């Protein structure tokens, strides 16, 4: 074959290269690489076949030839460093001298063009840097390169990762995806993306939830922190391995689907599109070049491949001795590679400068001196080069523009396809119709966090950066104290505080007041009760010689009417602001005049009881004793026995003031309250016997009908005394406490009522209407 | 001049002599830059290590070491110094395949002061495998010798002063930084490094910042002030006092200078290699009032006969303002030690060594042979010797153990302006001897810098954000506690039913309170339950000692006789309510108490219907009054209730079980109450519902015919007794509706009880008067009237 034997060509100005021909101390000798590489050999033939046709043109460089020293260079930079010193030697000679300055150095090559590896790139510039020899670059893409501080003499072919990583930061802004975690590769090119893409975000308002690492092939910890921060897109700027890897573990761990905004390493290559499940992983939009192909490259490779198979050429004729043994079979997988018009394009914008520098019409070149490599410069910068009818421009940094495609992946029986749905020209525009979502229908992943923080909220500082203020709702009874605090505070328990409010509102008494409807309408209740008390009292007051009353008593009903008027009086003090006094005498007072009057209807049930249920020989006795100064003195026994117990009961039960700070919502509370059922129910054990006995006394009788049921009164007296109380307890334990002490009135008021219009009440009715029943052998 | 000594051995130099702090046709040398003074100081100090090398008899005898020392500039120029060392003495350095026969014209070099030129250095000097033993690189790029075969270092990597920052972080009680990096490849890495490290320490970042690049001596854009004041807002803004700066000494003049603007104090600044000795920034005088400003840099070893040698005294190979520019800086360099100038001693020294062990000489002869550069490498490889009492031995991956120190900025010129307050040892990755630091605080006390503030006793953590040392302090809920051995993260509850207080982290196991003998209440109703119990027994034991007799032949005899019998049977098992509810207990409660009271119930009522209904349902029905006094009618009818409390009692047995229950009382959860039916409201109200039903009926009865003789005034006497049970029963119902508590078992019996006192008394007390005390109403002749 000797396919090695053309990588030299003599001519009046010779381009040097550096390719990766080959693949893989303590002797100071350079290491050797056997291994064959298809991409290398394909590059090398690509700048071949450019000289070739840059020759072959009459318009571009006329009457001069142009050679190449194509020099094989491996990944690792030791075995690249010697052709670059053989390229700055000077000619005819293998000693390279060492001056102050490039001025005075004779390179034996015009321009160089440049390493694939952007890490072997580094050090080819800045060794070339010294002797300014214009060097451009296919596939050295991270920005530093661009530095002209330290790289006066290297251009490149390639867009920059700056352009790229920008056209992906406008795409994460114009669709909103303002929240979003940045992740990148181990090696360098992973870690300039982020600190590119960490700029960028800053600049755009951007924010980076996480920036890890993903190491080459831990990931484990980088994607726990990922999912840690509800995010929903990712930016991996890793390469192949490093995003293989990634997405393997992902397999493995059924990672929830997410929008991956790829890097153009690892978007088309086949290893990561092949990976079994990768379409459970949400969608893949990444920014791929948009640079021509050379429509003939393939035909130029397979025919100087048979042509080097003849052995009639090749005799009429190492770098690459594994070059020699290879067949077209060995390279047909790569002819298809976008950087052939890449490496095409820069020994087309060597040559165009070059023609530029020599001045020179299409009809022919003037004689002159040889140009130095460092003239070059001059006309390299600002070098419009047209490429297959495409124009290109070396900016002043030595970066070239051209557009981008923002691909999309597609699934359709597991196969990946890319669909263009955006172009990138310096300002992105999308076509975000056509995008087909992982969503479960087609909604735009939301992943965005707040800026700033409504008003009234606790604001917390989120983000990998002081980047987004994660705007926090404290529960009711919180405020926040101050703007900076990173949890609101409560009040002082005192005090009440609306959902969402900023500072807190202080709680005021709200008790059972006297405008409170349901206190009028207890008083109106108190003030009928009252006038019929009052009535009553005046027809026994005035009629006491009748036979009504002295059958019915006497002086006694008046006392017991006294004392209902002064229950109903009683009632009065229950209600308004809870004194300590007032609410310690409710019950005593409203006991007392209450006991006195069941006494006194209790004297009357056991008067009648005597003069039914028991022999006349204990009757003849008990009748002439139970009424007079012994039953005054029952009554004031009763009334002075009902004094000890309310006495008792105040200096050992304590009825208390006390304010329920945190019972209703908006206000306090100041609550009257004494001993669950203890207190009323020791104090009422003496009305419960005195009513019961009276009623167990009185409810069943022999009513004779010439004369006057006198027990009717007091059944249905102590029966609206029970009915009521029984009712009344239910009432206490069940209704509102504000209304309690309005239960209580209430039920007061029902007991009076009841025994007035039981026992009172239809005495008075005869008493006043018809006067013609009031005889003495009717009663007595 | 002085870069230059003739010898049989030369030694290149690379010191940064010039910086650049304020067209690429016209190549700027070094000498029109700003004189650095770093830069003369070391190579003050090489030059002194060779002239010691010379003076020394015993370490090379009779081999004059020389040197060849080339300006570098911190970037721009670090290729033509390269190739006129590797050059022959004709300025042309040869081009082959190998080079183990090439001689260079150095045989050793001691390399750039600044990372990025000591790798462009070491990628060409890989070829010939030239030994370059580095100075003050502290980038950890430079361990690994795959691709810097021929590089070796005097200092410790970045990997050791992030442990050191680490461990000053740990000692101190810190988990809450700052971290700022600059735009550069040095404070990139060296923050993606402390964060790398720092995660797995228990110590988070609250956010990291980059400064932008930015020289002194120039103008700020507005671009590059709003970046700053927003730097320095979120700085203040965060509640982390921490902060740590990857950043050239350079870049950090506007910095301070807005944050001193800005007014913010109270940073514990902690300060990397780069800027931790820089004399300009303490010399500004005002960051006083900052607080701290801890850092790290390389322990001074003192130089003897070093200051007053430095007191003494081609292209890009001169400088002519050092001199002027080092006056100045003497004394603060004189106080303030030698940190880097024993490291260009140390690797300078190492050369000697290896030069001496390689020609194998023995203190009086040196065999002089020629010396390639990779058999010098392969000797300094293996170099193990003392220096000033210090050990100088190469790791394997190219760096020699120097201890660290951590430093602290003091503001008075009477003593060294930087006063070392710890020390770290790189070889056993541990930072002691930790002095006393004069601290911002009132009174001395270590600045907390703690993201949140340590939970109280008993107190669950829930965590607030991704960091995982930010946390919120939650009490736990009543019931539970924390077992801060297992999981201090959620509340375990205690089983074994014990409930616990708020904030307590220890359950109490439930007291079970129930009803007992010895309690006053229980000894009332006891008492009450004896007397009731003697009064029916004397009231039987009249009965039978009086048959034959009207009033027992009238009314019901054997009726009467079962009724008491039964009544008997319930006081007696009223003791068993009292004490520890077992099954048996309440099986028998519960088949045995319902059944007495409601068989009684019903002949009472069957009773006051055949005592005063039947006469009037006479008239009506007189096929049904055949059909009743044919057979036994009340018998028949008491046998119909019985057998439907049979099936109702057994339903409500399969229905609300028999299990006993523990019913948490709403007072103090600490007690328990048990109780026989775990659905107790709904069994009394059917038991109490069916009861009144019969009782409503048979009080309605009696009433009717209350004044009818019949059988002694029976109707009256039940009619008394009816309504006191009805009373009695009214009275439960509404304290069980009002009330729940401890009281409800006590309460239950004592209406039991007074239920039953009053079906025996009111019933049969008057029959007992009548027969004792009335012995002639008892007669025969008085059943005509
Ligand atoms: C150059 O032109 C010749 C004819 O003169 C042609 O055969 C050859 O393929 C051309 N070389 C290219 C296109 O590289
Ligand atoms: C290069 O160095 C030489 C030294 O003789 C000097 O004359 C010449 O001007 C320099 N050229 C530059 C700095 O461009
Ligand atoms: C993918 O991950 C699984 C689980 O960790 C592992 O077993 C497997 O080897 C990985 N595959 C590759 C190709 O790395
Ligand atoms: C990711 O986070 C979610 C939400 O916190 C959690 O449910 C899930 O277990 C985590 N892990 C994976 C692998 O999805
Ligand atoms: C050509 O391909 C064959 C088949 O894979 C392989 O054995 C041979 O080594 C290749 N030749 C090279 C790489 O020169
Ligand atoms: C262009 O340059 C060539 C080479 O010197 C010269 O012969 C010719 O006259 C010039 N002009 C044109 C129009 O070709
Ligand atoms: C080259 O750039 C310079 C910058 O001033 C300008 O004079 C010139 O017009 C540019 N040439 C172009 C854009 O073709
Ligand atoms: C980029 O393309 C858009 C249309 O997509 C066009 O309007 C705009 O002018 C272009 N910008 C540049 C700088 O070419
Ligand atoms: C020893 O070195 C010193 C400087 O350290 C120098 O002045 C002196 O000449 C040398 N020789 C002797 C013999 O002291
Ligand atoms: C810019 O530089 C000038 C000249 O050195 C200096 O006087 C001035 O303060 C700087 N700033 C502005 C805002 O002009
Ligand atoms: C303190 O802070 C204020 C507010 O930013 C600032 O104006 C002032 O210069 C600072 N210093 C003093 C000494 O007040
Ligand atoms: C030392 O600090 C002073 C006071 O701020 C300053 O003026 C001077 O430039 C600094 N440097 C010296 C004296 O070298
Ligand atoms: C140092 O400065 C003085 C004046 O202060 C001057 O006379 C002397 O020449 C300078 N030395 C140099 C530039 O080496
Ligand atoms: C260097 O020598 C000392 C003294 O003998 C010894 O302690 C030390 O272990 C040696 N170091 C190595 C790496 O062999
Ligand atoms: C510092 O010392 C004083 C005097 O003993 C003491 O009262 C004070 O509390 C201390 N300062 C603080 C902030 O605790
Ligand atoms: C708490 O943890 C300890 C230690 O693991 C264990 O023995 C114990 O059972 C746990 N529970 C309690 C209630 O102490």
């Amino acid at each position: 074959l000797c396919l090695s034997q053309q990588l030299r060509m003599k001519g009046d100005y010779v381009l040097g290269g550096l390719f990766p021909l080959g693949e893989a101390r303590t002797r100071p000798s350079s290491p050797v690489c056997t291994r064959f590489s298809s991409n290398g050999l394909l590059w090398a033939l690509a700048m071949k076949m450019a000289v070739e046709e840059i020759n072959n043109k009459s318009d571009l460089l006329p009457g001069l030839r142009l050679g190449y020293d194509l020099f094989d260079t491996c990944s690792e930079p030791v075995v690249a460093m010697k052709p670059s010193l053989m390229f700055l030697a000077k000619a005819g000679s293998r000693d390279i001298a060492a001056y102050c300055n490039y001025t005075q150095y004779q390179p034996r090559v015009l321009a160089v063009i440049g390493p694939h590896s952007s890490e072997l790139a580094m050090v080819t510039g800045k060794f070339f840097s010294f002797f300014l020899m214009p060097q451009v670059s296919y596939g050295a893409s991270m920005e530093l390169l661009s530095a002209r501080e330290t790289f006066p003499s290297f251009f490149r072919t390639v867009p920059s990762d700056r352009v790229q990583l920008t056209a992906a930061a406008e795409l994460l802004q114009e669709f909103g995806w303002n929240w979003v975690a940045a992740l990148g590769s181990d090696d360098e090119y992973g870690r300039q993306g982020l600190s590119i893409f960490s700029a960028l975000a800053a600049a755009r308002g951007i924010c980076i939830a996480h920036e890890g690492l993903v190491p080459l092939p831990k990931v484990q910890d980088v994607l726990h922190q990922v999912n840690q921060s509800s995010v929903q897109v990712v930016l991996l700027f890793a390469s192949v391995h490093a995003a293989h890897a990634l997405f393997n573990y992902s397999i493995s761990s059924r990672l929830s689907p997410k929008v991956w905004v790829a890097s153009e390493a690892w978007l088309t290559s086949d290893l990561v599109m092949g990976l079994p499940g990768m379409a459970q992983m949400g969608t893949v939009l990444g920014f791929l070049q948009r640079g021509a192909q050379l429509h003939e490259f393939p035909q130029y490779v397979k025919t100087h491949l048979a042509l080097a198979t003849d052995p009639a050429f090749c005799s009429a004729l190492q770098r690459c001795p594994q070059c020699d043994c290879i067949t077209l079979q060995n390279v047909s997988a790569g002819l298809n590679h976008h950087q052939t018009f890449s490496v095409y394009a820069a020994v087309y914008s060597v040559a165009q400068a070059l023609h530029n520098t020599l001045q020179c019409n299409a009809s022919g070149c003037p004689a002159q001196d040889p140009v130095k490599p460092w003239q070059l410069l001059e006309n390299m910068y600002n070098l419009t080069f047209h490429v297959g009818g495409l124009p290109l421009r070396f900016d002043s940094s030595g970066n070239v523009d051209m557009e981008y495609d923002l691909k999309l992946w597609v699934w359709q029986g597991s196969v990946p396809r890319l669909h263009d749905v955006g172009r990138f020209n310096g300002s992105l525009r999308t076509e975000r119709l056509k995008i087909r979502w992982h969503t479960s229908d087609n909604q735009k992943p939301v992943s965005r966090c707040s800026r700033q923080c409504q008003e009234g909220q606790v604001r917390r500082v989120k983000g990998f950066h002081s980047c987004c203020y994660d705007c926090v709702d404290c529960e009711a009874g919180s405020y926040r104290q101050n703007p900076d605090d990173i949890a609101c505070t409560f009040c002082g328990q005192d005090e009440w505080s609306p959902e969402r409010s900023t500072r807190c509102f202080r709680r005021r008494s709200r008790f059972l007041a006297w405008g409170e409807p349901a206190v009028l309408l207890l008083l109106l209740l108190l003030s009928l009760a009252l006038g019929l008390v009052l009535a009553a009292l005046g027809l026994f007051v005035h009629h006491r010689d009748s036979p009504l009353v002295q059958a019915s008593g006497g002086p006694l009903a008046c006392f017991g009417l006294v004392c209902l008027g002064l229950v109903c009086l009683s009632v009065l003090l229950f209600p308004g602001q809870p004194s300590p006094a007032r609410c310690l005498a409710q019950q005593p007072l409203s006991h007392l005049p209450l006991t006195g009057c069941l006494s006194t209807l209790f004297l009357q049930a056991a008067e009648i009881f005597v003069e039914s249920e028991l022999p006349l020989s204990w009757a003849d006795r008990l009748s002439g004793c139970l009424r007079g100064p012994w039953a005054w003195l029952v009554v004031l026994l009763a009334m002075l026995v009902e004094v000890a117990l309310c006495t008792w009961y105040l200096v050992a039960f304590p009825p208390e003031v006390v304010t329920d700070w945190h019972m209703l919502p908006t206000e306090a509370l100041v609550h009257c309250r004494t001993r669950s059922w203890v207190s009323f129910g020791l104090a009422h054990a003496t009305n419960a016997t005195l009513a019961f006995l009276c009623f167990l006394g009185t409810f069943l009788v022999r009513s004779q009908p010439g004369r006057y049921n006198r027990a009717r009164g007091l059944t249905f007296a102590m029966l609206a005394y029970f009915i009521t109380w029984v009712s009344f307890v239910p009432l206490l334990a069940n209704v509102q406490v504000v209304l309690r002490p309005a239960v209580q009135m209430g039920a007061l008021l029902l007991c009076v009522l009841g025994i007035l219009a039981a026992f009172h009440l239809p005495r008075c009715y005869l008493l006043m209407r018809q006067p013609g029943l009031n005889t003495p052998e009717f009663f007595l | 001049s002085d870069f230059y000594l003739p010898g049989d051995y030369l030694l290149g130099g690379l010191f940064s002599l010039h910086a650049n702090m304020k067209n690429f046709l016209q190549v700027p040398m070094c000498k029109e830059y700003e004189v650095k003074v770093i830069g003369y100081n070391l190579m003050q100090a090489m030059r002194f290590a060779v002239e010691e090398i010379n003076n020394d008899s015993s370490l090379l005898p009779g081999v004059l070491l020389g040197y060849e020392i080339v300006d570098v500039c911190y970037i721009s120029n670090n290729v033509q110094p390269v190739l006129y060392f590797l050059a022959h003495e004709d300025n042309l350095l040869p081009i082959q395949e190998d080079y183990s026969n090439y001689i260079s014209r150095v045989v050793a070099v001691i390399g750039p002061d600044n990372s990025e030129s000591v790798m462009t250095v070491a990628n060409f000097l890989s070829l010939f495998l030239l030994p370059q033993i580095t100075y003050s690189a502290i980038s950890d790029e430079l361990r690994d010798k795959v691709r810097f075969p021929a590089l070796l270092r005097t200092t410790p990597s970045a990997d050791h002063h992030i442990e050191a920052m680490v461990q000053l972080m740990l000692h101190f009680r810190w988990n809450w930084i700052i971290v700022l990096v600059s735009s550069d490849t040095y404070g990139r890495d060296n923050g993606q490094l402390l964060g790398e490290r720092v995660a797995r320490r228990d110590i988070c970042i609250a956010f990291q910042e980059t400064l932008p690049t930015l020289q002194p001596n120039q103008n700020m854009t507005s671009e590059e002030r709003q970046r700053l004041v927003t730097i320095v807002d979120k700085l203040q803004q965060s509640t982390a006092r921490v902060v740590v700066v990857f950043s050239p000494d350079l870049t950090l003049y506007h910095f301070f200078n807005e944050v001193l603007r800005q007014n913010f104090t109270g940073a514990v600044w902690i300060a990397s290699e780069s800027w931790a000795i820089d004399p300009v920034l303490h010399n500004l005088t005002e960051l006083r009032h900052l607080g701290t400003f801890l850092g790290i840099t390389i322990q001074s070893v003192p130089i003897p006969g070093f200051s007053e040698f430095r007191e003494w005294g081609t292209c890009n190979q001169e400088c002519d303002n050092c001199l002027n520019a080092t006056l100045s800086f003497n004394t603060i360099l004189r106080l303030s030690g030698e940190r880097v100038v024993y490291s260009v001693y140390s690797a300078v020294y190492a050369v000697a060594h290896a030069l001496h062990s390689l020609l194998g000489c023995d203190k009086s002869t040196c065999t002089k042979r020629v010396v390639y550069p990779w058999q010098l490498l392969e000797e300094i490889w293996k170099v193990n010797f003392t220096l000033l009492d210090h050990q100088i031995f190469f790791d394997p991956q190219g760096d020699v153990a120097l201890h660290l120190e951590i430093v602290q900025w003091q503001w008075d010129r009477s003593q060294n302006p930087f006063q070392s307050v710890a020390s770290y040892y790189p070889l056993q990755r541990q930072l002691k001897n930790i002095q006393d630091i004069s601290w911002h605080t009132i009174n001395n006390t270590i600045p907390m810098s703690m993201c949140s503030k340590r939970c109280q006793s008993g107190q669950k953590k829930k965590p607030v954000g991704i960091h995982v040392c930010c946390f919120e302090c939650i009490d736990c809920l009543p019931g539970t506690f924390l077992n801060h051995t297992e999981d201090e993260y959620e509340c375990q509850a205690c089983p074994n039913n014990e409930w616990s207080y708020q904030s307590e982290t220890s359950c109490f196991k439930r007291q079970l309170v129930f009803l007992e003998w010895h309690e006053a209440p229980t000894i009332a109703v006891a008492l009450l339950a004896a007397l009731g119990f003697l009064s029916t027994l004397a009231i039987l034991v009249i009965f039978w000692r009086h048959f034959q007799t009207p009033i027992v032949r009238s009314a019901g005899g054997p009726m009467c006789f079962l009724m008491l019998t039964l009544l008997l049977v319930a006081y007696m098992v009223v003791p068993v309510y009292v004490g520890p509810p077992k099954v048996s207990t309440c099986l028998c409660r519960q088949a045995l108490f319902p059944l007495c009271f409601t068989i009684c119930i019903s002949c009472i009522a069957v009773r006051s219907f055949q005592i005063v209904c039947a006469f009037k349902m006479a008239s009506r029905f007189p096929r049904a009054y055949s059909y009743w006094v044919r057979y036994q009618g009340p018998y028949v009818s008491m046998a119909f209730i019985t057998v439907l409390k049979m099936v109702i009692v057994v339903i409500g047995m399969l229905a609300t079980g028999l299990s006993p229950t523990t019913r948490t009382d709403p007072d103090d959860p600490k007690i328990t109450i048990v109780s026989c039916n775990p659905n107790y409201r709904n069994s009394l109200l059917f038991n109490t519902s069916l009861d009144l039903l019969l009782s409503v009926v048979g009080f309605s009865f009696a009433y009717m015919g209350k004044e009818l003789p019949t059988n002694y005034n029976e109707a009256k006497f039940i009619t008394l007794s009816m309504t006191f049970y009805f009373t009695s029963s009214v009275s439960l119902c509404t304290f069980m509706s009002a009330y729940s508590g401890v009281l409800v078992t006590i309460v239950d019996l004592l209406v039991t009880v007074l239920n039953l006192l009053a079906i025996s008394l009111g019933y049969f007390g008057p029959k007992c008067y009548m027969i004792l005390f009335y012995p002639e109403r008892n007669t025969p002749a008085y059943f005509n009237s």
